[PDB]
């Protein structure tokens, strides 16, 4: 009978299980395809796998849309349905003024201006840039129009990705293409040759093009598009003005050509004076070198010399008559450039709340139990937050609210809370150990012993990612049982308490103790 | 006891560590005929308390392994907990006495919640009903005020997560907030305020009850209303814009009274 | 006497009421702008308290447009030469006369936004204003102008949604730049202080921090450099507050929110330089950071 009374009668996981989920996938995509076979589902599947990837392998800052179906009427619903024309980013970019329409030519056609070296490689800077393409040049791509593209002091930093480089020619409509009067590529340097010459299969539609006017001399920018109509950018403007100009210069390389080198109060530019081809067109090329960028500076003679710029396997070699002036030209702006600048300032990563769950899990639990009402209120208002968005699973054991009078021996209440966590989600405890570990050397006596006690059920876990495929995750378990060693030597008070909770929980598990014993015997030799 | 005084801090982990298994059998030598033995016993849980009140570092160790054992044995609880009134009775309330020892109430109840929750609330009806055989006018001027001010701050520290139980106590746990809504300084008023609201939070926050989600839905909107100016006016504290931070204000009766705020 | 002057500002009132009906009004507009600094003795200072009212409380709406050109026109002339400024007290009049008039214009809010919106780039104006108060000096009349200042830079921030500005984010992240070196008798310079702050705070709504144009090591470097300096500052100004009370609690408030905007705007060049006070040793950092 007490039987028969038991037995007669909206939530989204958090990123490391759908993640486990996805390498379970993964590893059996071929057998799981063959037993579905025994349609659309796996089918659904696949290419769903294929969009995301094998399994994690790459920075989530790098996310792309692949080109397995790479359809234009997707990717503006995808678009608009996530509103995309919201997001800060997209203002950003939109203040870094690439692709801005300025002008209208005198063919009647409006013109667009896209500036290639205030474009930094990287993935959300070029698909926000191609989407910013698309909604700015929506208006106006149903009509004939005309593009300048600005190749001033364009290096390896602003070059497309070959994958990312192949979208610009499928996301946009045919007439979008075809309403392209003409393009206007000015200051083509030696560095696009090379670019167009590791890619002449994608820009075979521009090999020859004679819509590809190359604006080898500014003046020839005014034969087509009036100067009130001309709105580059300042600087490119700024690097037009007030050269010293030397004739007659020969770069010595594996070819050596006939250059001039005008000499200008924030840079060297090196104009080719014979024409070469890029995309079927014989031009003149244009070198910018920034004063920033210069190496060394250096005369080998009156006659010749070599200049190195910064990341350039050999300097390049000048030779000229005049080679003395130009060497003093440039290395007076340098010097009081070098005297100008700044000095070098150390730099930190990269940090985003979505990519370290560790670190503010242990502020909360942490601070949690301090002595200052207020703080444990706003202790509660963190720990509720971040269980709320970052979709862990705590069981509906949390709720915010103002007013909430919290005890001060609450520790109960964080070890329970630091228990369901470490079983419902161990996918950070690696970060989370570690942010215990380095938050206990700057931390009170009380809340030393509180950071022991939280952090040990965290411990049962490091099972998981140790023996691990990926060698690193182990790695990073001996490191973390350094540390361990290191707190254990320094911190002399507690040292009953410490043995009694961590390596007293460390030695109750079975299969995780070779490693410690290891450590032991690799630490203990040490000294 | 008296070697715990001198020795040092690593010797004094210890020294709770084995102290901490003989606790169990002063059930043994209470509830006899001599009572010599019984007063030397209370002297000892004063020394224990005096012991926990001195001292700071080892203060978590302390409330844990001395205090959490003596919660486990039922027979001790009462004569252990009536020492600590007579101790929130020695010395002054806002003191450091009566803060730490509300402190300790807590985690006497950690290791088992109902029967000291169980006591307390039963010790809070039984002063509240003696009042009736020496009646007064007022609440503050009556003999056991003191009785019925202590326990109240021993009911705020002990509402969190069901430490006071809720799933079984609940009516009287009203009884008394209805008995003391405004009555006494800002320090009681406001603490009988987050009194309710710790109410209300565990009584939606806890999976023993399994409540519906409707029913989650305007406990949540009540708790919300509780929030409220209106019902700080209503439970007579004004001009005070966070009540959390005034209940404990101490460690860092003008206004009259009107029956249609207690309707 | 004092009829001639009751008529005398019921005329001007009067055609200052009927300038909408509406050239002759840009000479009744200069013949105000020469009227503001009327120095004349044993008359002029009531002139220019009358002028203070009318131009500012029951100027015509639709009139709203000439006049802030005309005033930018002459703070165009205040500036010597390449954004150098010549200090004349009568320009200074003109200053303290102006930032009154703009403040009663913009706090009045009635009826008739879209005739203030359709003309306006008012951030000219402002830049040449505070760049010009900036070199004033430091003195107890020079306190009070650059304090009035302050609480204008407020209203018209908060009035952000109907005004116009070629290039808003610039503009006010110049004018944090400008405000920020104001920061650090006493008792002014504390009101002054007091009042900038929620200048700044104003300011920051929601201002993505923009490096200074220069060749630059690229934007996250400069913007990782300004998200510092000012973070920076802000502890300064913070921890001196740690230690006139209700004075210094209302510092800390609107510090605090300064925190929240400065940190809400620009999270990804910005936790990496402020988690680390989420070990801070005073808890009232601490408690701060800890809901923002
Ligand atoms: N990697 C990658 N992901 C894509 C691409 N197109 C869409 N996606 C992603 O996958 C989703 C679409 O999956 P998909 O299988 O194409 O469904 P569908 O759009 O309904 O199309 P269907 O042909 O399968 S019925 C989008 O929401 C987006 O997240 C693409 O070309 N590459």
């Amino acid at each position: 009978r007490f039987f028969l009374d038991i037995a007669s009668d909206l939530s989204f996981i958090s990123d490391g299980n759908v993640l486990a989920l996805h390498r379970l996938l993964w590893n059996n995509q071929e057998k799981i395809g063959q037993y579905l076979s025994s349609r659309r589902p796996f089918d659904k599947m696949a290419t769903l796998l294929a969009y995301l990837g094998p399994p994690e392998h790459k920075p989530v800052a790098d996310t792309h849309w692949s080109s397995l179906n790479l359809t234009s009427s997707k990717f503006e619903e995808f678009m608009t349905r996530h509103q995309v024309h919201e997001k800060e980013e997209f203002k950003a970019l939109k203040t870094l003024s690439i692709f801005y329409q300025a002008g209208t030519s005198k063919a009647g056609n409006p013109i667009f201006y896209y500036v290639a070296r205030r474009f930094k490689t990287g993935q959300i800077n070029g698909d926000l840039l191609i989407y910013h393409v698309l909604l700015t040049l929506k208006p106006y791509y149903a009509k004939p129009y005309e593009i300048v593209v600005d190749l001033t002091h364009t290096g390896p930093s602003n070059r497309f990705k070959t994958d990312f480089l192949s979208k610009w020619f499928v996301v946009f409509p045919g007439f979008a293409y075809d309403n392209v009067s003409a393009v206007y590529i000015y200051n083509c340097n030696s560095w696009v040759r090379e670019y167009t010459k590791y890619h002449e299969r994608l820009l075979t539609g521009l090999k020859g093009s004679k819509r590809l006017v190359f604006i080898d001399c500014p003046g020839k920018l005014a034969e087509h598009i009036e100067h009130e109509q001309q709105k580059l950018p300042a600087a490119t403007l700024a690097l037009e003005e007030d050269l010293k100009v030397f004739h007659n210069a020969l770069k010595l390389a594996h070819k050596d050509t006939k250059v001039s080198i005008k000499v200008g109060s924030t840079a060297v530019q090196v104009t080719s004076a014979e024409r070469t081809k890029v995309l079927g067109q014989s031009v003149f090329l244009n070198d910018i070198y920034y004063a920033s960028e210069i190496e060394e500076i250096c005369l080998v003679d009156e006659n010749q010399f070599t200049l190195t710029i910064a990341n350039q396997g050999t300097p390049l070699t000048f030779m000229h008559q005049e080679c003395e002036a130009i060497v003093q030209s440039i290395i007076h702006i340098r010097t009081r450039w070098e005297l100008s600048q700044p000095d070098s300032i150390p730099q930190h990563t990269k940090i985003r709340p979505k990519d370290v769950p560790g670190t503010l899990l242990n502020i909360a639990l942490l601070n949690l139990g301090s002595s200052d009402p207020s703080l444990r209120s706003a202790a509660y208002n963190l720990l509720c937050a971040l269980t709320c968005t970052f979709n862990l699973k705590i069981e509906g054991q949390l709720l915010e609210t103002s007013g909430l009078c919290i005890p001060a021996n609450n520790t109960l209440f964080i070890v329970s809370i630091s228990k369901t966590l470490a079983a419902n989600e161990p996918h950070l405890t690696l970060e989370f150990l570690e942010e215990c570990i380095s938050g206990f050397s700057k931390s009170s006596i009380e809340l030393k012993h509180l950071c022991l006690e939280y952090m040990t059920p965290w411990l049962s876990n490091l099972v998981r990612f140790c023996k691990h495929n990926d060698d690193a995750k182990r790695q990073r378990v001996t490191a973390i049982l350094d540390k361990l060693i290191t707190m254990t030597i320094n911190e002399k008070q507690m040292y009953p308490s410490i043995q009694a909770k961590i390596w007293g929980s460390l030695g109750q598990i079975t299969d995780l103790l070779d490693v410690v014993l290891d450590s032991f015997i690799k630490t203990s030799a040490t000294g | 006891i008296s070697g715990f005084s001198k020795s040092s801090i690593e010797l004094k982990h210890l020294c709770l560590e084995y102290m901490t298994p003989w606790l169990s059998n002063l059930v043994r030598f209470c509830k006899h005929n001599d009572d010599a033995k019984r007063q030397r016993v209370t002297a000892i849980l004063d020394k224990l308390i005096t012991m926990t009140i001195n001292e700071k570092q080892m203060y978590p160790s302390i409330q844990a392994k001395i205090w959490g054992s003596l919660g486990q044995i039922t027979d001790l609880l009462d004569v252990v907990l009536d020492s600590f009134i007579k101790t929130s009775a020695t010395g002054g309330l806002g003191s450091i006495k009566a803060e730490v020892m509300a402190d300790t109430a807590v985690a006497l109840a950690s290791g088992n919640v109902k029967l000291v929750s169980s006591k307390v609330i039963g010790r809070m009806c039984k002063i509240i009903d003696k009042t009736c055989l020496s009646p007064t006018p007022t609440l503050e001027q009556h003999l056991m005020w003191d009785d019925i001010a202590i326990l109240a701050r021993y009911m705020l520290m002990l509402s969190f997560n069901n430490s006071l139980d809720v799933a079984a106590h609940l009516p009287y746990l009203f009884h008394v907030v209805t008995f003391l809504v405004a009555t006494g300084p800002l320090s009681l008023r406001a603490s009988t305020h987050g009194l309710v609201i710790n109410i209300i939070h565990s009584l939606c926050t806890c999976s023993q009850l399994h409540f519906s989600e409707e029913t989650k839905q305007v406990l949540r909107l009540s708790l919300t209303e509780f929030s409220l100016p209106k019902f700080y006016l209503l439970f007579g504290i004004s001009k005070v814009k966070s009540a959390a931070v005034i209940a404990f204000r101490s460690s860092y009766e003008r206004e009259t009274f009107a029956l249609t705020s207690l309707e | 006497d004092t009829d001639s002057l009751q008529e005398w500002i019921n005329m001007t009132g009067f055609l200052c009421a009927l300038g909408g009906v509406c050239t002759p009004v840009s000479k009744f507009m200069d013949r105000l702008l020469s009227l503001m600094v009327c120095n004349h003795e044993k008359v002029g200072l009531q002139i220019r308290t009358n002028v203070k009212d009318l131009v500012g409380l029951e100027l015509s709406p639709a009139l709203y447009p000439m006049l802030f050109n005309k005033l930018k026109n002459t703070i165009s002339k205040f500036f010597d030469s390449q954004g150098q400024v010549l200090l004349t007290d009568t320009n200074t009049q003109f200053v303290e006369q102006t930032i009154a008039i703009m403040k009663n214009l913009l706090d009045n809010h009635t009826e008739g936004s879209s005739e203030h919106l359709g003309q306006a780039s008012i951030e000219t104006m402002m830049l040449n204003l505070v760049r010009y108060v900036r070199v004033l000096g430091n003195m107890v009349h020079a306190i009070q102008i650059k304090t009035k200042l302050c609480q204008l830079v407020e209203v018209m921030m908060a009035r952000r949604d109907d005004l116009s500005f070629c290039q808003e984010m610039k503009f006010r992240n110049k004018m944090v730049e400008y405000l920020t070196d104001w920061v650090m008798v006493k008792c002014l310079t504390r009101d002054l202080d007091q009042a900038s702050m929620e200048a700044v705070v104003s300011l920051l709504a929601g201002l993505p921090l923009q490096p200074e144009e220069g060749d630059g090591v690229e934007l996250m470097e400069a913007k990782s450099q300004l998200f510092l300096k000012y973070f920076t500052l802000f502890m300064n100004l913070l921890n001196d507050c740690s230690e006139m009370s209700r004075r210094l609690a209302s510092l800390r408030h609107c510090t605090v929110l300064a925190m929240s905007n400065l940190l809400n705007a620009n999270v990804d060049s910005g936790l990496m330089h402020s988690i680390g006070l989420g070990y801070h040793k005073d808890l009232q950092t601490r408690a701060t950071f800890m809901e923002v």
